[PDB]
């Protein structure tokens, strides 16, 4: 270990670690050649004038966790090479604008967790290099608009975990480089038409955990958006046109909203969207228009009044791996030939009354197929003939009187319980891979017993 | 006897629940995961103030050394090119 002024440790290579040592002042006896100084988790409540006078070449300064309540206007004098400054978990109460004025090399400034309630209008002037700003977990009641206008180089900004309740037009207009913006866990109930104008480079917008009651038209001004979160809000409608401004959207988090309606074209023209999962939109009547949105890996539409699946779903979707259209009012089924990547299909809780031979023809990756809780009275004898690695088949609580075996010998799991008029018993030979079976009556387990968990138990359903 | 800042521990899995003000980090260089409590997360992780508890979440960004969030890098591995929060061989 390199010889180093107590109680610090040095690593050679100009880094000095003096964290958790109970210091109440900047340590002394350290080389002026020091490049990084870690003095976090000490007891420095005040930084006096010229506190860093013998550290002119510091590039990284860590002050997190000191209960720092006062920084002298000239404490950070001379730190012209400082790139990273960490002040989280202190007692700052207001942004120390005067003290950080001359840090013209600063790229990263952490001011989170400081009980900050106000940020002076002149804050961040001189920070001509700032890339990353953290102001989260404070008590800001509004976006600090003029201070942020000083930061055209800014790439990452979090205003999360504060008390912001509305955002006015042009609040971020100068942040031309901004790539990621975190606004989550505020009380935002209002975003005006133009609050995001200027964020032409923005790729990630996090609005989760707020009180939005209407979908924000303002995201129309974000042509670079790739990831969007507005989960855990109070939005009830995603209207037609909602994402016309964001052709690059890959990810949309919309869950935990009282979402009850979506416009038929709300999700069209999203060539990069990889997943669309909407549950409980009880007022939707028509299957969404997905033209130009044909690279979904997962499609889930649940709890709607949809009664029909368009024929082109499987001629258009290119990489659809999972499809969940359970708990709707679907009666007829189109062909799923074309959906060659399709592995899991859920169609529980609809009104399907028959399965024709062609219904499942092309499905050579199909592993899981759930058709329980429908009204199926007839399944064509060759309905599963042309299947691949079908592993799991649930046709419980339907209206079967017979059940086809062809193509099903690879099943691990088969559910047949709740078909009260299903009389035939299965032969063990047709199902040598079976490990779990449910049937409507006890005598239908006798193959698999002496008279692999075969059970006639309704499961109380 | 729990480490300082840890409300609930186990003999073999370290901390199960930290003081709400601290962040829990899972280490597994190991046989298993071992929970530890931190005031702030080390580089390679980011401080995540989640609804269930404060967590240190690992950076899983190709070629990244330190990050701002799951998809934005603040420092690339040495010799890599940093462009808009991503790291590139160039
Ligand atoms: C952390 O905080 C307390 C509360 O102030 C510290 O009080 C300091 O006591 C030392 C020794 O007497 C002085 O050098 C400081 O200047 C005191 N603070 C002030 C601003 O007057 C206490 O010592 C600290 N505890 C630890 C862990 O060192
Ligand atoms: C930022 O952009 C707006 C609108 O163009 C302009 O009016 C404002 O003065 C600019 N602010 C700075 C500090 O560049």
């Amino acid at each position: 270990p390199p010889l180093c002024a107590a109680p610090c440790s040095c690593d050679g290579d100009r880094r000095v670690d003096c964290s958790g040592k109970g210091l109440t002042a900047v340590p002394e006896g350290l080389s002026a050649f020091t490049q990084a100084l870690d003095i976090s988790m000490n007891n420095i409540t005040q930084l006096p004038e010229d506190a860093f006078k013998n550290f002119p070449f510091l590039e990284e300064l860590q002050l997190a966790g000191n209960d720092l309540s006062f920084i002298h206007p000239k404490a950070l004098s001379g730190l012209k090479e400082l790139k990273v400054l960490t002040l989280q978990n202190n007692q700052l109460k207001t942004v120390p604008s005067e003290a950080i004025r001359g840090l013209s090399a600063l790229q990263s400034l952490r001011l989170d967790a400081n009980h900050i309630t106000s940020v002076p209008e002149d804050s961040f002037e001189g920070l001509v290099q700032l890339r990353h700003l953290w102001l989260d977990d404070n008590s800001l009641t509004e976006v600090p608009v003029h201070p942020l206008s000083n930061l055209p180089t800014l790439q990452a900004l979090t205003l999360a975990l504060n008390k912001i309740s509305s955002i006015p037009d042009f609040a971020f207009t100068n942040l031309s480089s901004l790539v990621v913006l975190h606004l989550h866990n505020n009380k935002i109930r209002s975003l005006s038409q133009h609050c995001f104008d200027g964020l032409d480079n923005l790729e990630t917008l996090d609005l989760n955990y707020n009180n939005l009651g209407e979908f924000p038209q303002a995201i129309k001004a974000l042509p670079s958006l790739k990831e969007l979160g507005f989960h855990s809000n109070s939005i009830s409608v995603i209207p037609d046109g909602a994402f016309d401004g964001n052709p690059l959207l890959r990810t949309i988090h919309l869950y935990d909203n009282p979402l009850s309606f979506v416009g038929n074209s709300a999700f069209h023209n999203l060539s990069d969207l990889h997943s669309l999962v909407i549950r409980g939109a009880s007022m939707v009547q028509q299957f969404p228009n997905l033209t130009g949105t044909v690279h979904l890996e997962s499609l889930t539409l649940t709890g709607t009044k949809i009664s029909s699946i368009p024929n082109n779903l499987c001629q258009e979707q290119k990489m659809l791996r999972t499809l969940d259209l359970s708990y709707n009012n679907i009666r007829d089924l189109p062909s799923f030939n074309g959906c060659h990547a399709l592995e899991e299909i859920s169609l529980q809780r609809n009104q399907i009354y028959q399965i024709k031979e062609g219904t499942f023809q092309g499905l050579i990756s199909l592993r899981i197929l759930d058709l329980s809780r429908n009204l199926i009275h007839e399944i064509h004898s060759r309905a599963f003939a042309t299947l691949g690695p079908i592993t799991n088949l649930d046709v419980s609580f339907n209206e079967l009187t017979s059940f086809p075996t062809e193509g099903l010998n690879g099943l691990n799991q088969l559910k047949l319980v709740g078909n009260f008029k299903l009389k035939e018993a299965l032969a063990a030979k047709d199902f040598v891979n079976l490990r779990s079976l449910s049937v409507p009556y006890a005598y239908q387990c006798c193959a698999f017993w002496g008279c692999i968990h075969c059970t006639p138990s309704t499961g109380h359903h | 006897a729990c480490a300082k800042g840890c409300e609930l521990c186990s003999e073999v899995n370290g901390c199960l629940k930290c003081s709400p003000k601290l962040f829990i980090l899972l280490e597994r260089n190991d046989i298993r995961q071992v929970g530890v409590c931190l005031p702030s997360c080390p580089p390679g992780y980011f401080d995540a103030r989640n609804p269930d508890m404060n967590k240190c979440i690992k950076c899983k960004i190709e070629h990244c050394e330190a990050c701002f969030s799951h998809n934005f890098c603040t420092k690339c591995k040495e010799g890599l090119y940093l462009h808009k929060g991503r790291c590139y061989p160039a």
